[PDB]
């Protein structure tokens, strides 16, 4: 389940895209989850996303009662109430618009330069996957020790033709000690039984 | 445009589903996850007689709602998550306009009592105004029936379970066993806490009831058939 | 306005005091921040010896 996030942020909080941070970003902007199984990509787009006399386009927040949960996203713009006077919709004293601009200029520090980041969010070898790496397929060879590569599940066994039958959202198959006893082809939907 | 206009019963072991889709058979497995205790309290309500009870509540949803519905006319037809339920925050509706399933997480003015109308379908008074809207998830167009569903909001993803049952009953939740498959996950990654069901009136109500009972941290014990369905399940902390 | 040198690095003791740090948010911009044997995100829930 192959999921792209991609924003625009700071460069000096890059590092804050990660399972367990803290700050401005990982508490009010974007979180990750602590069992996070994906990849985290970011590179520096000055001569994109930062224009001459500023570029005031990419927003964050920067005041929010509590922090986010992972994969949250909270786009309210409700006057961020940092007193106990009262904020009637109206920004002032002790009252603040809870969104801030980036200021990107083409001669920012490294630090305040944009840098783009996309978060690709997976699952690994649990059920039926339609992404899949550049990786040549041969053919099946049966009633013989192979070493094999389903799915991405590998492994070394003898593969023989199998009477189990999945449900249409079912990939794999496993026993009581939790190994990979049936699985179902890919170029022909076939069950087969993977024997040691 | 927007137009204006408690029971309790058991929960005789209803409310498991299928927690992976790893294909397992003849093993018992045990589980901890946010279940419907056996033999809770569920809240009822109903609408009927033509008028008499129009039963739409915004009701909590406290980490997940076990929601079932015994009907012969199909008057519930989706429901309205969200925190506030007005256009300062998102929402998730999901509804079936008897022609389509339209799931949609957008910004939107809720009317204090949404409904849709028959007369054929003439009526859509859900909401006043939808911005801001950012997904978007709809099919193909197009008391006998016991509907169950399980809601849950889990890491920016709302699981959607549910089992259609046929029945032949008169007035409460069938006690029986049946385990709910997984329907679909929603990246919709919003804040839920509070929800409404979505009813559908003639122009009165007709006659249809839905029950609404709350998941807790339980243990389970789930046994597996020799064939992969469940057909079993303990809950370790109904009795010793 | 001015740090020392690290040479000659100062020590500053912080005492009867809550750190809440988020109102370092508004200003501040840190390049690198890491914690040993405490995790980031418990920050808010210590109170420091
Ligand atoms: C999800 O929404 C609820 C309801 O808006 C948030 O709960 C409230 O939290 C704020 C800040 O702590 C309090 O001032 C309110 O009194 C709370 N209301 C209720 C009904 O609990 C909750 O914080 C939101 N979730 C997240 C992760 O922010
Ligand atoms: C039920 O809701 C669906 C979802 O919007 C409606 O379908 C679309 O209708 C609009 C306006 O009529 C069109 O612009 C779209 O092109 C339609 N899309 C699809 C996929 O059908 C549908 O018309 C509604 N039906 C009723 C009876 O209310
Ligand atoms: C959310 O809605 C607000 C208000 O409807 C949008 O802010 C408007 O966007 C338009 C076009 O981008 C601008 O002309 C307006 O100046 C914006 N502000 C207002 C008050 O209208 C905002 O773009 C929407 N999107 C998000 C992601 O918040
Ligand atoms: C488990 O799966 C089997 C295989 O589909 C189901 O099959 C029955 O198989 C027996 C033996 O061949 C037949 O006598 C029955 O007529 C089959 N029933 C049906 C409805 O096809 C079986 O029902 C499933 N459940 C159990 C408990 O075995
Ligand atoms: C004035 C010094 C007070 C220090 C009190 C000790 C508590 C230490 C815990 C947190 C303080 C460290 C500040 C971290 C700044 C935010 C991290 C970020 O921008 O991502
Ligand atoms: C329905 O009642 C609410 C009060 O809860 C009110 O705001 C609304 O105006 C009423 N409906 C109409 C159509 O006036
Ligand atoms: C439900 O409520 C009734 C009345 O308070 C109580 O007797 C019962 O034990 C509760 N639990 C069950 C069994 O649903």
């Amino acid at each position: 389940n192959v999921y792209a996030d991609s924003f625009v942020i700071r460069g000096d909080e890059v590092r804050q895209i990660a399972p367990g941070q803290t700050g401005k970003i990982a508490d009010y902007n974007y979180k990750l989850p602590d069992d996070f199984t994906g990849c985290v990509i970011a590179w520096n787009s000055n001569n994109l996303d930062s224009k001459v006399g500023g570029n005031y386009n990419y927003l964050y927040r920067l005041f929010r009662k509590s922090n986010l949960k992972p994969f949250e996203r909270d786009i309210s713009t409700e006057i961020y109430q940092a007193g106990s006077t009262p904020c009637n919709g109206v920004e002032g004293f002790n009252c603040y618009f809870p969104l801030q601009s980036y200021g990107f200029q083409p001669t920012n520090g490294v630090g305040y330069q944009p840098y783009r980041v996309v978060v690709l969010s997976f699952e690994l070898l649990h059920a039926p996957a339609t992404v899949c790496g550049p990786k040549k397929s041969t053919n099946l060879v049966k009633n013989k020790c192979v070493n094999f590569n389903f799915n991405g599940l590998t492994g070394t066994g003898v593969l023989t033709e199998s009477n189990k039958k999945f449900l249409p959202f079912q990939q794999f198959g496993r026993d009581i000690a939790d190994t990979t006893d049936a699985v179902r082809d890919p170029q022909t939907l076939e069950i087969l039984d993977i024997t040691p | 445009q927007c137009v204006n206009l408690p029971a309790y019963t058991n929960s005789f072991t209803r409310g498991v589903y299928y927690p992976d889709k790893v294909f397992r058979s003849s093993v018992l497995h045990s589980t901890q996850d946010l279940f419907l205790p056996f033999f809770s309290n569920v809240t009822w309500f109903h609408a009927i007689h033509v008028t008499k009870r129009f039963d739409n509540p915004v009701l909590p949803f406290n980490d997940g709602v076990y929601f079932a519905s015994t009907e012969k006319s199909n008057i519930i037809r989706g429901w309205i998550f969200g925190t506030t339920l007005d256009s300062k925050t998102q929402s998730l509706l999901i509804v079936n306009n008897a022609t389509n399933v339209v799931i949609k997480v957008c910004e939107f003015q809720f009317c204090n009592d949404p409904f849709l109308g028959v007369y054929m379908e003439s009526e859509f008074r859900v909401y006043s105004s939808a911005n801001n809207c950012t997904f978007e998830y709809v099919s193909q167009p197009f008391f006998k029936n016991l509907r169950e569903f399980v809601f849950k909001n889990i890491d920016g993803y709302f699981k959607i379970y549910s089992k259609h049952t046929p029945i032949n009953l008169v007035r409460d939740l069938p006690q029986g066993f049946s385990a709910l498959e997984p329907l679909v996950d929603l990246p919709i990654g919003i804040n839920i806490t509070r929800f409404q069901t979505l009813l559908a009136l003639h122009r009165t109500a007709g006659a249809a009831a839905y029950y609404v009972g709350y998941l807790q941290p339980r243990t389970f014990l789930l046994k597996y058939n020799e064939n992969g369905t469940i057909t079993d399940a303990v809950d370790c902390a109904l009795d010793p | 306005t001015r740090f020392a040198s690290v040479y000659a690095w100062n020590r500053k003791r912080i005492s009867n005091c809550v750190a809440d740090y988020s109102v370092l948010y508004n200003s501040a911009s840190f390049s690198t921040f890491k914690c040993y044997g405490v995790s980031p995100t418990k920050l808010n829930d210590l109170c420091f010896t």
